[PDB]
């Protein structure tokens, strides 16, 4: 058994892990207080729910967690939240000022003063770990800490774990449940440093996930809770190998050999369904065939893009529920004479398949119904390339005025940093048009 | 707990600072005595951003009132509120400033400064986390203009990583005291400049305009035109003082708000303003929102363009609704808006209205068009400067010719700035 | 109050289609780099698909399929057709052409390979090369020529050797068909085309009168506008011959199969291109060349991505685009045929 | 369509279906950004306080 550590930055990166432990809780029958009963082993164990929990000798199962934000308000929720007996203090780490929606106030101003503080909290979970795998962090890509901040972190966690993995769950900025303006600029500050530091990054676009919500749930104006009731479940659906017995996907490694080939191309596109509003008292339960189509609806998708207009490098099903892997292949076989699936010359054209026979868990009281089998795709397809462009293109309107730029400059930051990230953004982009286009 | 720290200066400043806080004191249930008296969680939950708690669950407005005459401050303690504000936080002296900036800035304010200063670093002490300070004063006379713009010089020597917001009241000959009064303005615009991270500019020609064209009052007072004051500043605070989709300190605010540092002069607006029970519905109040008559710059925004805007509706309504208004207006408006600064018009809600109305909606407008404020008070500087006409009372307290070219200076270089933003 | 943008100046079809829509006094025009549109007119190279339908609260529509170039290019459109099953190498409409990449860089080997059986079984041996880089075509009946001549990426195809010559004149060619497809994936041929005819005879023993560009009949032929105004005779004088002449209508004797191949492309490519579930729609304007011999076959010559209309039918065409195209869509306050199809 | 590595438990199974074949920067230079961000920070609030003092 080999732990996982999970980091938590900003307040995107937070409310995603209170939502995303809550569903642990709950798929691995852990209460509020931290008792499990179906754990015989008291105390102790190298079960592969222990990968996210360790034990106290009273029987309290922990998350390998840590929670840090620049402001309190958001920690503190988790602090008084129904799961508060789970977490000790020594895990949530606040400030007092954020960053302001400033990446260079997050990396460098106030994170300079918090890193060592984070870094010594992290080396306490890691010294209960007899095989530490890795981290995975979550943060959004606009907020000033969770863009300046993580950057940070990641590189000192590259310096202090280098053999470790560390994989990204990134919240992509999108207008309609956005109040900043600076995004794009943190976007692409964040995404150039951490390049280099990052494995496997899985992007959530909170624009697909806003439009899940109000199509598929029926929620007109979806709230932060409703997206990270979601998001949670994409995310659990994707840690579920590390959680739960199993062949694929089985530590934080696997993740970057079944789905990057190339360092650089790191940034798997999740697909997810089928995502059925709680208030429809019954609805037809979608087969394998149906949720497996689906994957490739770009309705579904948690970025929205053509995968039709690129080529895949590699594809994972990941199945939960009611599923056998001979309607799987059965589903393959029908959506390859009907779809539009290019994979690049120098990978296989195939799928690798991961079924969990435990349907998924839904949070009681939640907007999401009970489904009998559920499936999310992890695609590494060029086409999601077009968020990249379009992040970079909104950089570009901006820096060409330089507007904002006064705040970056007035903590520390140079000018040249701009056009250095911009310009990794620039090669980023023409290796998946290498990659992806004939 | 991230507290602001409130200052009011000289005779405006007092008399809308302290509307100000009538209007948020009954906002947060807090009565004259400072005696919470509320019927909602919801008023007490950010309540620390501008009062400071007590013995006796008594709540203490963390403001300083200032001025170089007695006569306003003592009309606001014998006011409605009077009692609410700390007896140790009255700072005045008794010569006045006269109207002249120079004494405001450089001879009678000078000696009173320090004690201010030591106000301001008491109510800063007992701060868990300052966010930043805001300043009401008008720019017109002495007080306000002069030693309120020194005061922001010197709180930004001692709290430099600091936010500082002013709510200032632009002079227009058509509600003016003095002759002078274009000489004042132009000199603390360039110290507002420098000083301040917003500005929100609060045009006495507009506001006359509001309460006679629109508001149907002949013989408009002061009084009128505070009130308007007093609810454009309770909805630009709204996002700081309740729970809501907004929980941005200062910083965060001004940071999407001012894309360049000269340019943070804001164009504030309200609505609705009536003349009484009809429900005004949500295309009614985003119109008449971006509407210049509900407008408090004197500045026609079709004149330039809008570089950010921001738009905060307060009470129970359909977000959907509104969403849809938002998205109409920015069609009719479409060529009024910057194309390179993505996604720069952003809407916020609170669910409590304000006293006396189902539903409100504040404007705060960054637009390049606010250059035709400084070029009226350019003008006006120019025609009286250019005979050197009533400089005497400023050369007489130390201050020189060279001073007043270079404040003229200044604000061309401002106006020539908005001019090159609005053309790109 | 609907915004469009234009973004393809030289586009004669949609200036008088941003035209229409400013004239019905409820679009209104935006710059070219606003990004708060709901129709855009769309440049022909590198249109910045992935950046559409990410406005909020924007319904967004936009003047071409992305993907559909893989019809409208000369190597892409064989090799669709040779690897599609739907069209298969056995297609019956299309004539038999290869791709040959140019020896400073295929199909060569297949192309000779074929090109022996016809030398040797005394058959007609005339092939014709052509790439989509043209304003430089060849016309030769030695395989020699033609590979020398791409060296100097092209495709090779079997030229038509036995034409269906119009009289008077004993000339060449082709007809020209509008059909738009629609944010739903209708398909609707405009009932008017245009014969684009050689106003020279037609020498089986000079390109002037086996090639019936409008471009070449203007520059190159001094019949031009002889028989017919600009070498354009449309759909009513050239039914009325095939009556005369032939003792038949241009509905049976043609347009049904020129019906039937607009359907069999469009259908093709309809997974890959449509805008069903997208978060954008596009709607595109297609022009089609298609060749008849003698025997009244219709045989397909090229896709159009980007085509122009006849000056009569200018008026007619962009007024059906507004209606179907763009206020299907964007409801405001038939002359085409819909070709029906399962999707 | 040939499956591969079929690997079965009680919670579940994986497999692999192919449908065709093919055809840092060390802590020492951390701290130097670190700092020289924060020397340009307290220059420009030294030039602040000396037009300040001005
Ligand atoms: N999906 C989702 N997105 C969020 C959530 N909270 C914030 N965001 C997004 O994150 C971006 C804002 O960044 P934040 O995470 O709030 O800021 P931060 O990381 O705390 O950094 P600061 O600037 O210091 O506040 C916006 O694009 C929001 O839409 C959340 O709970 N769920
Ligand atoms: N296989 C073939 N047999 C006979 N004629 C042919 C032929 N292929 C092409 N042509 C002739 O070539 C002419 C135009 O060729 P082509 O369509 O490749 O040029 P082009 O694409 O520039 C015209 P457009 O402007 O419609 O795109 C037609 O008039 C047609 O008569
Ligand atoms: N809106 C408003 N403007 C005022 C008020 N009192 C004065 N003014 C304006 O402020 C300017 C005079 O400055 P004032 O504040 O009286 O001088 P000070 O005491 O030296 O600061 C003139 O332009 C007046 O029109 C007021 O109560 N409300
Ligand atoms: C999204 C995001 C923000 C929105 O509204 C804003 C924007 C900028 C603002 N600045 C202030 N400062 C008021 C103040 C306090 C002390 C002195 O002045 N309030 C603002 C509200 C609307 C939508
Ligand atoms: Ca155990
Ligand atoms: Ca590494
Ligand atoms: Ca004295
Ligand atoms: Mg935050
Ligand atoms: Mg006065
Ligand atoms: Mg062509």
């Amino acid at each position: 058994m080999r732990e996982c550590i999970s980091i938590h930055v900003g307040q995107a990166g937070v409310q995603i892990g209170n939502a995303c432990w809550e569903l642990y809780c709950l798929e691995h029958g852990i209460q509020p207080d931290g008792q499990m009963p179906s754990d015989k082993t008291i105390g102790g164990g190298d079960d592969s729910f222990n990968t996210f929990f360790s034990e106290t000798g009273a029987g309290k199962h922990v998350p390998r967690a840590v929670f840090v934000d620049l402001e309190p308000t958001v920690i503190d929720e988790v602090r008084t939240g129904t799961y508060r007996q789970l977490f000790h203090p020594e895990q949530l780490i606040t400030g007092k000022e954020d960053a302001a929606n400033n990446y260079a106030r997050g990396h460098y101003t106030i994170g300079k003063e918090i890193i060592d503080l984070v870094l010594d909290r992290i080396r306490k979970l890691a010294d209960q770990c007899t095989g530490l795998q890795g981290f995975l962090v979550f943060h959004s890509f606009g907020g000033g800490t969770g863009s300046g901040f993580t950057s940070l972190l990641m590189e000192r966690l590259s310096v202090d774990y280098g053999k470790k993995s560390k994989l990204e769950f990134s919240i992509y900025p999108a207008p309609q449940v956005s109040t900043a303006v600076v995004e794009p600029y943190n976007s692409i500050l964040t995404t150039h440093t951490t390049l280099e530091h990052s494995d496997c990054a899985f992007m959530v676009d909170n624009e697909a996930i806003y439009d899940i919500c109000r199509r598929n749930l029926d929620i007109e104006r979806p709230t932060y809770t409703n997206l990270n009731r979601l998001i949670s479940q994409i995310v659990s659906s994707i840690t579920a190998s590390l959680r739960f017995d199993g062949a694929l996907n089985v530590d934080l490694t696997e993740f970057q050999t079944n789905l990057v080939p190339y360092p650089r191309i790191h940034f798997p596109l999740a697909t997810y369904a089928p995502v059925i509003s709680a208030e429809k008292a019954y609805h037809e339960q979608l087969s394998v065939a149906e949720i497996t189509n689906a994957c490739f609806e770009p309705a579904n998708q948690m970025v929205k893009c053509d995968p039709r207009h690129g080529k895949y490098m590699a594809c994972c099903l990941l199945y939960r529920g009611d599923v056998v892997p001979k309607d799987v292949n059965a589903a393959i076989a029908t959506i390859k004479t009907k779809r539009s699936i290019q994979f690049v010359d120098w990978c296989p054209t195939g799928f690798k398949v991961g079924i969990n026979y435990q349907p998924p868990t839904v949070v009681p009281g939640g907007d999401l119904a009970k489904v009998q089998r559920a499936v999310c795709m992890l695609s590494n397809t060029t086409a999601i390339a077009e968020a990249w462009a379009r992040l970079d293109h909104k950089f570009d309107l901006m820096y060409a005025k330089r507007a904002f730029v006064h705040w970056y400059v007035g903590e520390g930051m140079e000018e040249g940093e701009f056009s250095e990230a911009r310009e990794d953004m620039a090669a980023l982009e023409k290796d998946y048009e290498e990659v992806g286009v004939d | 707990m991230r507290e602001i720290v409130h200052i009011q200066a000289g005779q405006c400043g007092n008399q809308i600072g302290a509307k100000f806080w009538e209007v948020i004191s009954d906002e947060h249930g807090i009565d004259p005595t400072g005696s919470y008296h509320g019927d909602s969680d919801l008023q007490l939950e950010r309540i620390n951003v501008y009062y400071n708690e007590a013995t006796g669950n008594k709540y203490v407005p963390r403001a300083i009132l200032v001025d170089l005459e007695p006569g306003t401050m003592d009309s606001v303690r014998s006011g409605p509120f009077g009692q609410i504000f700390r007896p140790d936080n009255f700072v005045f002296g008794q010569s006045g400033a006269g109207n002249n900036w120079a004494k405001g800035h450089y001879t009678e304010g000078a000696e009173l400064v320090d004690s201010v200063l030591d106000v301001v670093r008491k109510e800063s002490e007992s701060c868990d986390c300052l966010q930043g300070f805001q300043l009401t004063h008008s720019l017109g006379g002495g007080t306000g203009s002069g030693m309120g713009t020194l005061l922001i010089s010197k709180i930004r020597e001692e709290y430099p990583d600091r936010i500082m917001n002013t709510f200032s009241v632009m002079p227009s000959p058509k509600v003016s005291d003095t002759v002078v009064e274009p000489y004042n303005a132009t000199l603390s615009v360039h110290q507002l400049v420098e000083n301040t991270d917003e500005t929100y500019c609060i045009d006495n020609e507009a506001l006359y305009d509001i309460c006679f064209r629109t508001l149907k009052l002949t013989t408009p007072t002061y009084g009128d035109l505070n009130h308007l004051v007093s609810a454009t500043m309770s909805g630009v605070t709204t996002c700081l003082r309740f729970p809501g989709q907004l929980n941005a300190d200062l910083r965060k605010l001004a940071v999407n708000m001012v894309p360049f540092p000269r340019l943070h002069f804001f164009m504030p607006g309200f609505a609705p303003l009536t003349s009484q029970y009809r429900a005004l519905t949500v295309p009614e109040l985003t119109q008449q929102m971006f509407d210049s008559k509900n407008m408090m710059a004197a500045c026609d925004p079709r004149h330039g363009r809008y570089l950010t805007v921001a738009a905060i509706f307060r009470g129970r309504m359909s977000m959907k609704e509104v969403d849809e208004q938002m998205l109409n207006v920015q069609n009719k408006n479409s060529s009024y808006f910057v194309e390179w600064i993505p996604n720069n018009v952003k809407t916020a809600v609170c669910d409590i209205p304000p006293r006396g109305l189902k539903m409100s909606a504040t404007f705060i407008g960054n637009s390049t068009a606010i250059q035709e404020l400084f070029k009226r008070i350019s003008e006006q500087f120019t025609a009286m400067f250019r005979r050197k006409a009533f400089l005497h009372w400023y050369t007489g307290e130390g201050m020189d010719e060279m001073e007043f070219t270079e404040a003229e200076s200044n604000m061309n270089d401002l106006v020539s700035e908005y001019q090159q933003y609005q053309d790109a | 109050m609907y915004t469009f943008v234009v973004r393809d100046e030289n586009s004669s079809v949609y200036a008088e289609v941003s035209r229409l829509l400013l004239a019905t006094g409820q679009w209104k025009r935006l710059r070219k780099d606003n990004p708060r549109f709901n129709l855009m007119l769309g440049e022909r190279n590198r249109l910045p698909f992935g950046r559409l339908g990410h406005e909020p609260g924007l319904v967004q529509l936009v003047n071409y399929y992305r993907g559909a170039d893989k019809l409208c290019r000369k190597a892409s459109l064989v090799k669709l057709i040779k690897t599609s099953p739907e069209l298969s190498e056995s297609c019956t409409w299309f004539p038999e052409s290869y791709v040959i990449y140019p020896t400073n860089l295929d199909e060569r080997e297949v192309f000779l390979a074929a090109y022996n059986r016809r030398r040797e079984g005394r058959e007609g041996n005339v092939w014709i090369a052509k790439s989509s880089a043209g304003a430089g075509i060849l016309i030769s009946s030695e395989a020699s020529e033609l590979l020398d001549f791409i060296d100097e990426v092209h495709v090779i195809q079997k030229y038509l050797e036995k034409p269906l010559l119009l009289e008077p004149g004993h000339r060449k060619f082709d007809i020209r068909s509008w059909v738009l497809v629609d944010h739903l994936y209708n398909i609707y041929l405009y009932r008017e085309g245009v014969l684009r005819t050689s106003s020279e005879p037609y020498n089986s023993a000079d390109k002037t009168c086996h090639l019936t560009n409008h471009c070449i009949q203007k520059e190159y032929s001094k019949n031009y506008g002889r028989y017919e105004e600009g070498n354009e005779m449309f759909f009513e004088e050239f039914n009325q011959y095939l009556m005369d002449a032939l003792n038949t209508t241009l509905e049976n004797s043609i347009l049904l199969q020129i019906k039937h191949i607009i359907r069999s492309c469009l259908m093709c490519i309809e997974p890959a291109i449509s805008t069903k579930h997208l978060h954008y729609q596009s709607f595109q304007l297609f022009g089609f060349d298609f060749m008849v011999d003698e025997e009244l076959k219709v045989w397909l010559i090229e896709v159009n991505g980007a085509p122009a209309c006849a000056q009569k039918l200018y008026a007619e065409l962009c007024q059906g685009i507004v209606d179907v195209a763009i206020s299907s869509v964007f409801p405001l306050a038939s002359i085409f045929i819909k070709l029906h199809h399962h999707h | 369509m040939e499956v591969i590595e079929l690997n079965k438990c009680t919670s579940g199974q994986s497999f692999e279906v192919i449908l065709k074949p093919p055809s840092d920067p060390s802590l020492e230079e951390i701290q130097k950004k670190l700092e020289a961000a924060e020397e340009r920070r307290k220059y420009q609030e030294a030039e602040l306080l000396k037009h300040l003092a001005e």
